[PDB]
């Protein structure tokens, strides 16, 4: 029921200060924990008890305690400390003994210019229209921070039924790439017009256009 | 210091599986242990911990009476029995010890030290199924073509373009779990729009839980 | 002129509790202000605190020194561990700053022995501490040895102090408890802290000449 509460993304340049915050009803009484987790890494403690760093982690990291509000602060930031940063608590004080974690705070190293998202998309093709399935591909490449918003519109209606987009991954070239998917039936494809894939990066919003009498 | 768990993967709902998580090089007998799970994207939600001394043993609510914590000091193993499993148990499931025992009179806490690489455990009702590979043609001078492998279950499948030789240009996407239960993903290479009618393109899906491969050609349309 | 404590009453401020704040060399009576934990954020029993009221009353020099240092004088010990929710600061958890709560380093609890030699002009006002457990699991936690025990002496005083493992009433979210003691040291004698465990050494003492 105790609920930790902590920002989703930050977002900091090449070597400046990032602050993680998280907040709770006295955290600071209990002690709050940190763990960094690297994308496909097991977590790593970075700070226990509040301001105590372990062994092997660098003085960059600290951590301060502002009442009901903890703070993960790393400086000399690098593109090694790009990773999601967790903190954890033990409670005693709202029933049996159980932990908690808070959302986790995704941060941003900003160490890439920024890149316009190559957009593609596909219609589903006569083969899967044979198959009595129908499902509409729209692949998003080459774009850079890994953070983009996809949404999908029947005529020009907005479709959210049948959508379904991947988280943005990391390609070779350290851009990022994401795919998203808008599953129909064969009725419904050629029951409308056009369909359009509005991929929304940086303010500068992309659209493609597919249609069945084409 | 180091924690080896295994134990996991595909279970059907209803059922159970049995972790462990062993230790070498230090004393698990003085460490008190803990699991902690992570649903395929989301965060890290803590299941359970115990004692050093098999003593006190704490659980999550959403866990209560369908997992049994136990550890064997005697062999170094955490062990995490897991009963009437659920479609939102799948996730990645670590184990770790804390820095210092918890002093419980005292208020005392510490963090979790050292974890475990990892065992994934998925809860799904979904038969192992061979993937449906369809051709995504070249839309009519760098050309955008690919395949869409729909309908597989479970992880992974490989994709290769003509063999291994086209390997310029090649993408391919991570794979989305759809409300059936089945994975589809993508993967699309682009080539110069001049040889469209000239080389071929063809993409080799393979997908070992099913021994199932498919080499598909993907032409332009007329 | 008198002595104002702001919100804390004689225990609070001569402990160091963490909520007293803000230098008095001389004052004729003090100005206690009442709170609700009786000076001690930690559930205990203040051992002779009328005795030492009366004695702090009416004082015409008062130096307060760093009879043992904190980065110095517990090597085989760990003096950074003894905080408490029950004693907080600024959110966190915190300690009296006139007092360290030694806790095994590792896994043992060595046994302790520290002197000090009044080299001052004047009595020397000691402070310690033992605290007691409510489990034995949480003696262990702490101090590793279950036989521990404590002596404190100097030419005028001599006491051995042993855990009183003991669940008590959960007051200000603890059931262990931490007794107060405190002694007066000529201005050439010696005082000896002995320990194997569950003594919450003194780490500010007071160098005083009193009235009448």
């Amino acid at each position: 029921s105790y609920e930790l509460t902590q920002s989703p993304s930050v977002s900091v340049a090449p070597g400046r200060t990032a602050r993680i915050t998280c907040g709770g009803n006295d955290i600071g009484l209990k002690g709050v924990h940190w763990y960094q987790q690297k994308p496909g890494q097991a977590p790593v403690l970075v700070l226990y008890d509040n301001n105590h760093r372990p062994s092997g982690i660098p003085e960059r990291f600290s951590g301060s305690i502002s009442g009901d509000t903890a703070t993960l602060t790393v400086t000399r930031v690098e593109a090694d400390d790009g990773a999601d940063y967790f903190c954890q608590v033990w409670d005693t004080s709202s029933g049996p003994p159980h932990v908690i974690f808070g959302g986790g705070t995704k941060l941003t190293v900003l160490s890439q210019p920024k890149g316009a998202p190559s957009v593609t998309l596909f219609p589903p093709s006569s083969e899967e229209l044979q198959a009595n399935k129908a499902t509409l591909v729209c692949l998003i490449s080459d774009f850079y921070p890994g953070a983009v918003t996809v949404a999908w519109k029947a005529d020009s209606s907005p479709v959210k039924a049948g959508v379904e987009t991947t988280t943005p991954s990391k390609q070779s070239n350290n851009k990022y790439a994401a795919s998203s998917y808008l599953s129909l039936t064969p009725e419904q494809w050629k029951s409308h017009r056009s369909y359009s894939c509005q991929v929304t990066h940086e303010g500068s919003t992309v659209e493609k256009t597919v249609a069945p009498t084409e | 210091v180091q924690l080896v768990e295994s134990g996991g993967g595909l279970i059907q709902p209803g059922g159970s599986l049995r972790l462990s998580c062993e230790a070498s090089a230090f004393t698990f007998s003085s460490y008190e242990m803990n699991w902690v799970r992570q649903a395929p994207g989301k965060g890290l939600e803590w299941v359970s911990y115990i004692t050093s001394s098999g003593s006190r043993i704490y659980y999550a609510d959403s866990v209560k009476g369908r997992f049994t914590i136990s550890r064997d000091n005697a062999k170094n193993s955490l062990y995490l029995q897991m009963n009437s499993l659920r479609v939102e148990d799948t996730a990645v499931y670590y184990c770790a010890r804390l820095l210092d025992s918890i002093v419980w009179g005292e208020g005392w806490y510490y963090g979790m030290d050292v974890w475990g690489q990892g065992t994934t455990v998925t809860v799904s009702g979904a038969s192992t199924k061979g993937p449906s590979v369809f051709p995504l043609a070249p839309s009519s001078g760098t050309a955008a073509l690919g395949c869409l492998v729909k309908d597989y279950f479970p992880e992974p499948v490989t994709v290769s373009w003509n063999s291994g030789a086209l390997t310029s240009g090649v993408h391919t996407f991570p794979a989305v779990l759809q409300s059936s239960g089945l994975y589809s993903l993508s993967s699309v290479v682009t080539v110069p729009s001049s040889s469209l009618g000239t080389q071929t393109y063809i993409c080799n899906v393979n997908h070992k839980p099913s021994n199932t491969k498919v080499d598909k050609r993907v032409e332009p349309k007329s | 002129a008198p002595l104002h404590l702001g919100k804390c009453n004689i225990a609070g401020w001569i402990l160091g509790n963490p909520e007293c704040e803000s230098t008095a060399s001389s004052w004729s009576y003090i100005v206690e202000t009442p709170s609700s934990d009786n000076g001690t954020c930690y559930p205990g029993d203040f051992i002779d605190y009328e005795e030492l009221r009366e004695q702090l009353s009416s004082v015409s020099s008062f130096e307060r020194f760093e009879i043992f240092p904190k980065t110095s004088s517990w090597p085989n010990h760990d003096s950074d561990k003894g905080v408490t929710a029950a004693c907080p600061h600024a959110g966190a958890k915190s300690f009296y700053k006139n007092l360290i709560w030694l806790v095994k380093k590792g896994n043992s609890y060595p046994k302790l022995s520290k002197s000090y030699i009044n080299d001052k002009g004047k009595e020397v006002l000691v402070l310690w501490g033992i605290h007691h457990p409510s489990t034995s699991a949480d003696q262990q936690s702490l101090y590793q040895n279950a036989d521990a025990y404590v002596f404190v002496g100097s030419s005028r005083y001599s006491k051995t102090f042993k855990p009183e493992i003991a669940i008590r009433p959960k007051v200000r979210d603890r059931e262990g408890r931490m007794n107060y003691y405190w002694t007066l040291v000529e201005p050439g004698d010696k005082i000896t802290f002995e320990a194997t465990g569950n003594l919450v050494v003194p780490r500010y003492a007071f160098a005083m000449e009193r009235n009448a």
